[PDB]
């Protein structure tokens, strides 16, 4: 019923942000928060959300070596980044990422990425792919 | 007898050549700057702006605080962007009187690399506001087809001249010619004319 | 040794000479950014403000503003995405795509596999071997008469080495050190180094330093 979200981001701003305008969702929920691809692995190991977003950049562990980790667990991991840096886009899909967006992508866009990605669907923003 | 002119080139060359991997070198790092800076907080005021627009009837005081923290990282980020270098505002209006002058048709005169580096920004500032107004009399009166503007460190002060080829019209409290005289003076400066072969404006403030 | 504080001065010699370009660099990027987007983020903290003191009074237009402002920021954020890949210079992987395209329209084959690619070069040094293999290609193609071309580029101990060889003729004089010298220069300024073979036709090996 309730899409059950856990959000890893490094910045706490951003990750307030984050958590503040999935809350407003109705069929949304987010169960933990966290600072670093370990906050991410510990969590979804243990509490099992049905979705994991996952900023790349983090200290310790970046989101990408997180959702390696993550790889067999049967939790959806949606990539959030700001800038496509190559090679990331390729890590991603090998290790199985549901969803690759953009963080400034509108929060209308990142609720329908949760759902699609739900529904089984993988979700690659155009900007992001190594080919415009 | 040419091959010190060859060789010297091939010096100055080889030197130009290396400055482009210093400047290729700062760039990378401001552009790793600018991705870490700029990017996170225009992808949070996109956010905090959303959430805001949200909340305007759900909870109009938390907008209220959103919207604030995005008028503040604007103004910080704006702040960021000017704080990649610490100055000089005279180089501001050097590109300025270029594009005055040729709006005007005047073909303008000067050198890029002579101008003085170190002035203290209050004598900057008069030096800038003293080049406007002899540059917006030539244009205004002088009826000149060349403009020459020369910037030199002259022992302990700083002397910018500003002649053209045009003729001197004049034969006064509230104008320009006395007005710049005044507040070179009150810097301990000084203003003179000549308006023999056209007019020659030279200015000279203590640095 | 008196070595040490000779060379403490050609550092700082060097550094200082060094600081003034960084300097000429920074008041460059610092106009065109305050230029391209100095406008739109004031625009942004102004119409943020306005949005605010309207909340209560005409919550209509505080939305309208705000679609603004998520908008201004959402296209200075794909205008920055470009200054930033601009000042980043040209990508090793992408100059291996045009001299492919260039030795094929010569009519030379070109012979490359991939082994040891290099796990992570620094941007600077990627741009500079990038220029490298450009001219090293350049050359091959304007003076070579070659009908075959192999590029290695490889990444060994601690450093990144290409190599370049042509099975054409080699056209220079004894000191044929123009491309060799900068390529030469330009190396050796990030610590790496050029050597050259022109018995069975012209081979380059350049290296530079990467962990
Ligand atoms: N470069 C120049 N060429 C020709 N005539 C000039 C000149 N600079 C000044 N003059 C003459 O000197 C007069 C006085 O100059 P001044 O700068 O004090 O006043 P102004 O006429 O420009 C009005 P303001 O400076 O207040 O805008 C001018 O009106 C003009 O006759
Ligand atoms: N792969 C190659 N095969 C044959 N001759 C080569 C060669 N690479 C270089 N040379 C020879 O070495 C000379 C010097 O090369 P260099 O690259 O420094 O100058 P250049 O003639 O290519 C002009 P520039 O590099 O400035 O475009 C060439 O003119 C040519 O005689
Ligand atoms: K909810
Ligand atoms: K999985
Ligand atoms: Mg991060
Ligand atoms: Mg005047
Ligand atoms: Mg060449």
């Amino acid at each position: 019923s309730m899409i059950s979200i856990f959000i890893a981001e490094d910045q706490q701003m951003l990750l307030g942000a984050l958590g503040s305008l999935l809350n407003l969702e109705d069929d949304m929920e987010v169960v933990g928060k966290g600072t670093t691809g370990q906050d991410a692995v510990d969590f979804v190991k243990k509490r099992q959300p049905d979705v994991c977003i996952m900023d790349i950049e983090m200290p310790g562990k970046t989101g990408l070596e997180a959702a390696e980790e993550l790889k067999d667990t049967g939790c959806k991991i949606i990539i959030l980044t700001t800038f496509a840096r190559p090679g990331y886009f390729q890590r991603a899909i090998k290790a199985g990422v549901k969803g690759y967006l953009l963080k400034d992508s509108p929060s209308e866009e990142l609720a329908n990425a949760i759902r699609s990605v739900m529904n089984g669907k993988r979700i690659y923003a155009p900007e992001l792919m190594e080919d415009l | 007898r040419k091959e010190r002119e060859r060789l010297e080139e091939k010096l100055e060359d080889a030197n130009e050549r290396i400055a482009e991997l210093v400047k290729l070198e700062e760039r990378q790092r401001i552009a790793r700057d600018l991705e870490d800076t700029l990017g996170q907080k225009l992808s949070l005021i996109g956010l905090k702006s959303d959430l805001a627009r949200k909340l305007i009837y759900k909870d109009p005081e938390q907008a209220a605080r959103e919207l604030k923290s995005v008028q503040q990282t604007a103004r910080t980020s704006l702040n960021e962007v000017r704080k990649i270098v610490s100055g000089i505002r005279l180089k501001d209006e050097l590109i300025n009187i270029k594009q005055i002058l040729e709006a005007a048709d005047i073909m303008f005169i000067y050198e890029e690399e002579k101008w003085p580096e170190n002035i203290s920004l209050l004598n900057e500032n008069i030096l800038s506001m003293c080049l406007k107004e002899a540059v917006t009399n030539v244009v205004k009166h002088s009826q000149a087809k060349t403009c020459r503007v020369d910037i030199q460190q002259l022992w302990k002060e700083v002397v910018i001249t500003v002649s053209d080829d045009g003729t001197f019209k004049g034969e006064s409290k509230g104008h320009g010619l006395l007005g710049m005289r005044e507040r070179l003076e009150f810097a301990n400066g000084s203003l003179h004319i000549d308006t023999e072969n056209g007019t020659k404006l030279t200015m000279a403030i203590p640095n």
